Parts: C-alpha cells; structure tokens; sequence
C-alpha cells in the first residue's frame, strides 16, 4: 500500500495551488478520503472529506469557500484546490483513507505529507505535556465536552500514535479494539468522557506524541498532545 | 464359499435385533403422559430481507448472531447484518449450479459447493479490502451436499459418490475418506464437541463416525424412503431426521433405537429441512406444503405454523442464543421470526 | 470381499446399551434445568429483544450500491433461454447441435443455452426450463426396451410436470441398411409387428411402428399441460437447430394462452 | 355539456 | 335573466348520483380484490392502472358537473373554472386510451410470443400516455372562458370562431375517440380469435373452448359501442341541425350521459378471470 503526495513550494498570498495524491496497491474505489494539516509547530487538524462515489462533501468553516476536492477514480489520485491564501495556510498536509461497514477500522493508513510555505463544536484537551519516562508502565487520559457512547452501544475515540520524523499511525479503534500489526504491550479501556490508555512494560521505539480524536459528529476535533521522553 | 459367507449375515442381523428387543422396557410417550403442554406458539415476521432475483438454496448463521450468509441460483452469495438489513459483502461465483454453503467459526472465511464437484473457500477480512479465493479442494466424484467447519485449517464434506471426506485447507489433500453407505448422502451434522457427526444417505439408513479413528460405529434404520436432512440434540447424545414419506424421526445413540415419530394424517408432502430450539423443547421442520410447522419435542403433538411463504423453504435455521429464526424460500425473499 | 461386510457386522453387534426407561428420562430432565433461557417459549421483555452515527449512515450508503449493480446484472441476465440434454450412450447426443458442460449458440439473435450433466436426485435443479432434449437410438433394438423404460421414467416425473420433450430418432441411415439386408427380423424383438401396417415401404413401416410406441407413452396420460414433439435426425444434418426454436416459439405461445385467461 | 355549453332545464 | 324548469332540474341531480355512486364502488372493488389476493403477471399491471384512470374520470368529471347543476351558475374565479375543464376532458382521453394500451399488449403477446421487454418499456408507456393526453386537452383552456352572460350575471361561457369552430371542435373530438379506437379494438380481437381459432384446427388433425373467445369478442365490443353511441349522435346533432328540438326531455337528459363504460368496464375485466370475484366474496366473508 502507497500514498504519496505532491505540490508545495514558497508561494506569495493572494493566490492559488493545487494538491495532488498518488495511491497503489488497493481498491481505491471503495475507500473514502480525508486531507488532514499540520502547523510547523502544532498539532493536527482537519481540512475536508470526500466520500466513496463523490457523493457526499465536508469542508472545514475555517477554509470553506475557497478550498474544493475532488478525485479522480480510473487514474487513482485525489485532488486538493486551494485559491485566496492566506498566512496562516502554512502547514504539511497529509492524506488518510477510511471505509465503514459493520466491524471495520477506518483511518488505519496514512501516508506522506507536502510543505508548502506562504509567506457546538466537541473540544478534546489533553492534560499533561510531557512525561520522563525501561519496562515501566505508564497511563495517558483525555476527555471530551459530552458522553460519546451511543445508543447502539459504540463509544468513538480514537488513539494515534507520531514519531519524530514519521507519519501518524493507528493504535486502538473505538476506544477498545486493537489493530493490526501492533503488538499486545498497548491497550485501551474508559467509560463515559473518562478514558485511560494503559501502555504496560514500556520498551524502546515506543517515544513520540499520542492524541485522541472522535468520529461521533462532524467536523472532526484532534487534541494537542501529550509527549513522552526518556 | 459364494453363500457359506452369506449365512452368519442373517444370523447376526437377527441376534443384534434380538439384543434389542431387550432395551425396550417402555417408550418415550408412555413417561411424557404427565407434562405441560406447550400451548399456542404465535411468531410474526420481523424483517424481510430482499435482493436475490433467483431460488434460494442454502443460508447459516454466524457464532455472533448477528451476521449471517446465504446462497441463491443467480451466481451470487450475499452476507447480511441481521438488525438493519444491510449487504455486508457480496461475492459472485464462478459456477451457478450451487446446492451448500457454510460459515467459519471465527468470521475469517466462508466455503461454498454445488454440482461443479468442488468445494471452494473465501477469505473475508484481508487488507486492500477485497473478497478473493484461498484454496480449492478437488477429489470427489459426484456433486456436493454438505460441508461444516472445525477450525480454520479443516472441514468436512459430503458427497453424492456415497462417501465423506476430510480435509486439511493448508496443505489441500483429502486425508480421510469415510466409506460404507450405498445411495447417495444428504444431509451432515457436526457433534458440539466436534469428535463425531452423524449422516443421512438417500437409502434410509443413518451411520454415526469418529473423526479421530476413521470408521463407522453404529448404523439406524426404519425409514421407508431417502432421507434429506438430519441434525443433532443441544444434548448431544440424540438426533432427528427428515425423510420423503412425510415423517419426522428421533433416535437415540446410548440405546441404539428410537424413539418418537411425528406424522400427521392430514400431511402428505416430504420434509426438506429440520432444526431444534435452544433448550431442546420445540423441533421446526420444514415442508414442500410451502409453509413450516413446529412440533413439540416430548409429545409429537403440534404446536404452531408459520406461513408467509408462497413456495417451498428448503432452508431453516436458529441462532445460538436462540433470539431469532430465520427462513429462506424458492419465492427468492428471506424472513426473519421471532 | 464378502467379509468386510461380516467383519463391521461383527464390530456392531459387541456393543454396550441401557434400557429406554433410562435413556429418554434423561433427555427429560434437560429442558426442565433449561426452560426458562429458550426465549421462543417464555417471551421476552418487548423492550429488550433486538428485533443514525455518522459511520451508521456511511454504512448504508455503501449497501445502496450492491442493490443497483445486483438488479442491473440480473436484469440483463432475464434474457435468454435454457435446455437440458439427456440421452444414455450409443447415441451421438455431444454431436447433434453443430462435473458439468455449457453449450451457447443462436438463431435470428436469440441466445439458447444447452447443459450436459456428465439422475432421480439432481433433477430438481432444471425445473424451470423450457425443454428437455432426449436422444434415441434407431439401430439397436435389443436397449429400446431399455429407452422405452427411460422415456417413461422421465416422463412421469414429480417435478417434470409442465416441461415439454422434443425427441430425436437418431441414426436413421444404419436403420435402412438394417432393414434392406433382410439379414435381423424386427418381429423376434416385438411379436405385435406382424399384425400392423402403414397407415421405400419396408423401411417407412418399420420406423412409424418405432415412433408410434413412443407417442402411445407420450399421449397415454398428459392431461393437456405438456406434449412431445417427435422427428427423425441422421448422422450429418445442418438444419437441426431450426427445429428446437420453431418448438420452443409452439411452447411459448401454449404457455401465454394460460396467463391471460383465454382458455 | 363538457365539450360545449350545455341547454337550459 | 332567463330561468329554468324545477322539474326537469330535480331528475338530473338523480341520474348523476346513482353514476358517481356506481362508479366508486365498482373501481374500489377491483382495486381491493387486486392487493388481497395469487398469479402476479403483466396483467394486474394494466388492470390496476385502468381503474386509477376510471377514479380519476368518475372524481373530476362528474362531481364537479354535479355541484354545478346544484346551483345554477358557477360561484368562483376565473381560472379554477379555467382548469375543471381541462380536468373533465382529460380524463375522457386517458381512460379511453388506457384500454388500447392493455389490448394491445394482448394481442402482441399472443402473436408475436418471442419478444424481450422489460419493466422500463412498461412504465414509459403509460408516461407516455398520459403526457399525450395532457398534451391533446389544450384548446380547453383557448376556447372557454369565464363572462358576462346578461343582467351582469357570469359564467363559464364557450365562444368559438362564428362561422366553422364548433363543427370542427366536435368533428375532431368524434374521429379522435370513438372511431379509431373501436377499429382498433376490433383488429385485436380480430386476430387473436383468429390465430386460437387456426390452432385448434391444426392440433386436433375441444369444442367448448372454441366459443369462449367469441363470447368474448362480442361483450368487449358491444359495451363499448353502446355505451358511447348515444351522447356522441345527439351532440354531433345539435352541433349540426339548426332545427333541433333542444327543449326536449332527451336530449338534457341523455346530453349529461358521458361516463358510462367507467361503470361497466370493471365488472367485465373482473369477471371474465376467474379468481377474483370468488375471491374477494371469500375475503369479505
Ligand atoms: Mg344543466
């Protein structure tokens, strides 16, 4: 599986560029899509969704008007136009796919992401900023404004997981499913706005920024982060 | 010694009919006189589930009982979520003369089989998200009937070249073949401890196997005509049958005879498929009458109908938390009682 | 190997048992312990038995596409039509039409599809098909006893009952030979020959005596539902698919007549 | 009637 | 202003009452017996969409015809009246050309019995149809009007072109519903009494089967030309003899007699299968 992404370079306000994906090595006619910014120093934030047959489109307030998406199915590639910039459009920008049915795990690969340089609504907040972490175990947390559990009984929370100098990656899907490709030393577990990701012996390439996200209502809120050191 | 052999053949047909004359010290209906009776069972239908634009031939169930899968003589194969009628998954064929499907134990893969003689496996849950094929299992001489799962590495089928067979996914080759009968087989049924299973074959005789061994151990009789399905007791230690001569029969294993008889007067068509409750009380059968009928278990007294079909069933099934029942038809629509 | 069947008599018969009284008072004492968890016989709460999100709502706007692309598939498979070839052997039934086979051909753009199972279970399968194709052999009169059996078991069918027979006498030169030599007297094989005449003599008296014992099985009990259509083949014949469309444009308008009520 | 004015009665 | 008679008056909210009433219960029937009960074709398509055309006719050409011979003149505005007679002859062609569309898939279906179609073809007949007949209702709207009559007294008034319109308006109307349907409605019967007539004949080389399709050629024909015959002479009369005895009892009385095979086309097409009527004797038992 493969995303890479394209565009960027120094460009002055006032103007306009467009973003383009490449995908190989899936059915990418069954996925939906997401475009996901990240400020040079900050954390994550979402941009626009578009789903599977172009059916149904999703802006972000803070950039609806001038942003469009649109892909291209036959040549498998996605396509971000952005017109009237601004300063603060200065971020990487990344690209994320989803599928939904009953027991899937959406936004499981991410890819690449471009720099390009231009010179109510739930809230999450994560607590703490940075702890000194060795087979220790540790416990993260977060909460939200309202309870996410459901009436179907689904609870929609998710865990990522970034390394310095790497794209995000999956961990736990609704707040208590394990992914594929991670090992058993990760685990999750919370109840109504109270959650807890209880990391047990604790090893090495295990060090980066963790957030939590929700999926209940759009638009789709990230959090700030909290950082682990050695 | 053309005949000289054939004389201790009589001689031990008469003495093991003999040693069961003496089991018989009383009957199943004689002790049930004084119980409850089941009363009334009213059903109605809750979802109908529509899209196959063909008959329908076979449908299971999935361990969670939510889940389920069915198969229809369009060419196509349709996973379903039981609670919103939602299509999952939908898998086209490669040949369209379909007769058996099946659902594994874990939710990882689904095998399929008809009259093209062989028996094919899916795989479900795979990255790049797609439904492809992961082995076919060739070997058989006739068309297929049945096939059930143990793990994800073995499976049982049965054939119409009167034989049954075991097999090993990974590798791919029939490591153990069951021999004995003289029509065609039918019907399968996998024990809950899964050491056994029993067999219906098309000349009115049912044998019992072990999986470990390799060979028959008992073998029952008194059905006048070929039998169609057969399925086992949440006890374990009994099953019943379903025949073309209009009637429903349940034997025992410990005592080597049976029981109970279920018939009707007023029924003259065959059953095509059976299946048990929960507990143990009620026993569905299906009927070429175009509807379905519920037997009470312990007194072979009738207790209920279901009938929003307007062609035969041929298919029938319970969950295992036994919430909902769930039928097919020829009429191409799939039902959902409760 | 008649003792392996003496041998497993032998395994059967050495076998422990109990008396009935005991075993059916136990399969008794397991549903009371279990009554009251089989919700088909104590009814649940109607408030807990189990008979949108933002991703509940994207999971239906994936299934509303399977329906549109299983019906416009199924809608363009409605077409064309469907036959089933029988025939024993001895019979050339693979040479007439110039696990399982599949055949397609077509005439004046209509698509037949033949089918050849290479039968008292199986049958029910091709129950919804326009014809069934039986084959014959016209020079071997020691198996017509045989076909003649064959015709009758397949005519009287449970599940057969509406579906029309077109059927072939095939082999119709060797026959002429046959009959021309002198040499075989068809008598010996059926004593009613001597006494019947036609209603190249020798030869059209022996094969309208041949025909006339199959269309006495066809019109013996049909009750007006469904009839066979006879004809004489040959070992080379290019006009042989002209007669199964010009049978089937006959079954076809029989059946619309019996839709609409005018008759 | 319906197509023309119809009569007085 | 000119009045009228009370007793001549009185006979006609009569006559009108029993059709409306007869021609509601009679479609209700058919539709109710369709849904409750068995052999689902491409029959019960045509005969469910024929009786929503006679409820149609039997709703917006007599009850508004009715309330109008309740009073004397017609108490609204311009336009309402406007569009009542684009509704009245409305339905008169659908629920005369619906009949052609189902005899004709008959006949076709008996003749020519190889032929593929699909549900696509059968509903873009019937839109077709009946944007035909919306389309062929215009000139209601040209040549009617709402005005003043005398002693500034209104109503909905008819003034055609003095010295050929009126001719012409019926002429047209006569030749584009009664004539070309009933030589086509012959033609179908023709032929598929004629092709079940020919193959009995080459069968048998069965003599109770051989007349039930005249006995049902003859009542198809006959109520239709019965039913029709009458309002079309006298108006084709009076729109064509100066002298014309206009103040007789029949023609008012027989002038109002429009929709009458939405009486009896239901009984019919219901009858003549068998089913149905037992069926639904059974059900409402
Ligand atoms: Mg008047």
């Amino acid at each position: 599986v493969q995303l890479v992404e394209s565009g960027g370079g120094l460009v002055q306000p006032g103007g306009s560029r467009k973003l383009s994906c490449s995908a190989s090595g899936f059915a990418f006619s069954s996925f939906g899509m997401h475009w996901v910014r990240q400020a040079p120093e900050k954390g994550l934030e979402w941009v626009a969704y578009i789903s599977s047959g172009s059916g149904t489109i999703y802006y972000a307030d803070t950039v609806k008007g001038r942003f469009t998406i649109s892909r291209d199915d036959p040549k498998n590639t996605l396509f971000l136009q952005m017109t009237s910039l601004r300063s603060e459009d200065t971020a990487m920008y990344y690209c994320v796919r989803s599928i939904y049915y009953y027991g899937s795990s959406p936004f499981d690969f991410w890819g690449q992401g471009t720099t390009l340089t231009v010179s109510s609504d739930i809230v999450m907040t994560q607590a703490t900023s940075s702890v000194p972490v060795p087979g220790e175990s540790v416990s993260i947390s977060c909460r939200s404004s309202k309870s996410l559990l459901h009436s179907n009984g689904n609870t929609y929370l998710y865990w990522f997981l970034q390394r310095p100098g790497q794209s995000p990656q999956l961990l736990i899907y609704r707040m208590s499913n394990l992914a594929s490709g991670v090992p058993d030393r990760f685990s999750g577990s919370g109840s109504g706005t109270a959650f807890t990701l209880t990391i047990s012996r604790l090893e090495a390439e295990d060090v980066g920024v963790y957030y939590c996200m929700q999926h209940l209502e759009y638009p789709l809120t990230f959090g700030a982060g909290t950082k682990l050191e050695l | 010694e053309l005949d000289q052999l054939r004389q201790e053949a009589e001689q031990l047909k008469n003495q093991i009919r003999d040693a069961r004359k003496a089991c018989a010290d009383a009957t199943l209906s004689q002790i049930t006189n004084n119980i409850d009776p089941v009363g009334r069972i009213q059903m109605r239908t809750r979802r109908t589930l529509r899209g196959h634009l063909a008959k329908i031939y076979a449908m299971h169930w999935g361990t969670d009982s939510r889940l389920l899968v069915s198969a229809s003589q369009d060419g196509k194969l349709i996973i379903w979520d039981s609670y919103t009628t939602n299509k999952v998954h939908a898998i086209p064929l490669r040949s369209s003369w379909v007769m058996t499907c099946a659902y594994a134990p874990s939710g990882n893969y689904v095998a399929c089989g008809g009259l093209d003689n062989i028996c094919s496996i899916y795989n479900l849950k795979t990255r790049e998200g797609n439904v492809r094929v992961s082995r076919e299992l060739a070997g058989h001489t006739g068309y297929l009937s049945c096939c059930r799962f143990l793990d994800d590495n073995q499976i049982v089928t049965s054939s119409g070249d009167t034989t049954c067979a075991l097999w090993d996914i990974e590798t791919g080759q029939q490591t153990t073949t069951f021999t004995g009968h003289t029509g065609d087989v039918m019907s399968l049924s996998l024990a809950p401890d899964t050491r056994l299973f029993v067999s219906g074959a098309c000349d009115a005789s049912a044998k019992l196997w072990d999986v470990r061994e390799g060979m028959c151990r008992q073998t029952f009789t008194g059905h006048e005509s070929d039998i169609n399905a057969i399925c086992f007791f949440p006890n374990g230690n009994a099953f019943a049958t379903g025949s073309d001569d209009a009637t429903c029969r349940l034997f025992d294993l410990r005592a080597d005879q049976e029981l109970m008889t279920y018939s009707h007067d007023n029924i003259i068509c065959g059953i095509t498929s059976v299946s048990f409750s929960k507990s143990g009380r009620l026993l569905l059968a299906g009927y070429d009458d175009f509807n379905c009928n519920v037997w009470d278990a312990l007194k072979a007294d009738r207790a209920g109908v279901l009938a929003g079909h307007d062609n035969r069933v041929s298919c029938l099934g319970v969950t295992d938390d036994g919430m909902a029942v769930a039928t097919g038809s020829w009429d191409s629509f799939l039902k959902i009682w409760n | 190997q008649a003792r392996k069947l003496v041998e497993q008599l032998k395994m059967e018969a050495n076998i422990d048992r109990i008396k009935v009284s005991k075993a059916a008072a136990d399969l008794m004492a397991y549903c009371e312990a279990h009554a009251k968890e089989d919700p088909l016989l104590t009814p649940v709460p109607a408030s807990e038995n189990p008979f949108v999100s933002a991703e509940d709502k994207a999971a239906a706007e994936r299934s509303k596409m399977i329906d549109k692309n299983l019906r416009e598939d199924g809608e363009k498979a409605r077409r064309t039509l469907r036959l089933l070839l029988l025939g024993a052997d001895n019979s050339g039934k693979s040479t007439i039409v110039k696990g399982i086979f599949e055949t397609k051909f077509q005439v004046d753009k209509v698509n037949f599809h033949m089918f050849d199972v290479g039968r008292r279970k199986w049958i029910q399968c091709f129950n919804d098909v326009t014809a069934i194709i039986f084959v014959v052999d016209s020079s071997d009169y020691n198996r017509l006893q045989e076909a003649l059996n064959d015709f009758k078991s397949i005519w009287n069918n449970r599940w057969l009952r509406t579906i029309s027979v077109i059927l072939f006498l095939n082999k119709q030169d060797l026959l002429a030979e046959k009959v021309l030599a002198g040499k075989s007297k068809i008598e010996d094989y059926f004593p009613e020959f001597a006494r019947y005449t036609t209603p190249d003599p020798r030869v059209t008296r022996a094969k309208y005596f041949i025909r006339k014992e199959f269309v006495d099985i066809s019109t013996a009990s049909g009750d007006g539902r469904h009839i066979c259509y006879p004809h004489f083949t040959c070992a080379v014949d290019t006009e042989n698919a002209r007669r199964i469309f010009n049978d089937c444009k006959d079954i076809i308008l029989q059946m619309n007549l019996r839709e609409y009520n005018l008759v | 009637c319906y197509i023309q004015n119809c009569p007085l009665g | 202003p000119p009045r009228r008679n009370e007793a001549l008056a009185r006979v006609e909210v009569a006559v009108l009452c029993l059709i409306l009433l007869l021609a509601l219960s009679g479609n209700a029937c058919v539709l109710l017996a369709l849904r409750t009960t068995q052999k689902h074709s491409r029959l019960f398509f045509f005969m469910k969409h024929l009786s929503i055309a006679d409820l149609v006719v039997a709703v917006f050409q007599v009850l508004p015809q009715l309330l109008w011979d309740i009073t004397f003149r017609f108490y609204g505005p311009d336009l309402l009246c406007r569009l009542v007679k684009y509704l009245q002859v409305v339905g008169m062609f659908a629920s005369t050309y619906l009949l052609l569309l189902m005899s004709l898939d008959r006949c076709l279906a008996i003749c020519q019995p190889l032929r593929s179609l699909r549900r696509r073809t059968d509903r873009l007949a019937v839109l077709a149809t009946w944007l035909g007949c919306l389309v062929a209702s215009a000139p209601q709207v040209h040549i009617f009007s709402l005005r003043e009559v005398a002693d500034g007294v209104f109503d909905c008034w008819a003034v055609f072109i003095q010295p050929w319109g009126p001719k012409a308006y019926i002429t047209w109307i006569t030749l584009a519903v009664y004539i070309v349907p009933v030589i086509v409605l012959a033609a179908c019967y023709g032929l598929i009494s004629f092709k079940i007539w020919q193959n009995l004949r080459l069968k048998t080389a069965i003599s109770k089967a051989k007349i039930r399709t005249v006995k049902m050629t003859f009542i198809i024909v006959l109520a239709f030309i019965v039913c029709w015959t009458p309002f079309f002479f006298v108006q084709m009369w009076s729109v064509w003899d100066a002298n014309a005895p206009k103040e007789a009892s029949a023609f008012i009385i027989v002038m109002l007699l429009a929709s009458l095979n939405s009486c009896c086309n239901p009984w019919i097409y219901m009858l003549f299968t068998g089913h149905l009527f037992h069926e639904l004797v059974q059900r409402f038992l």
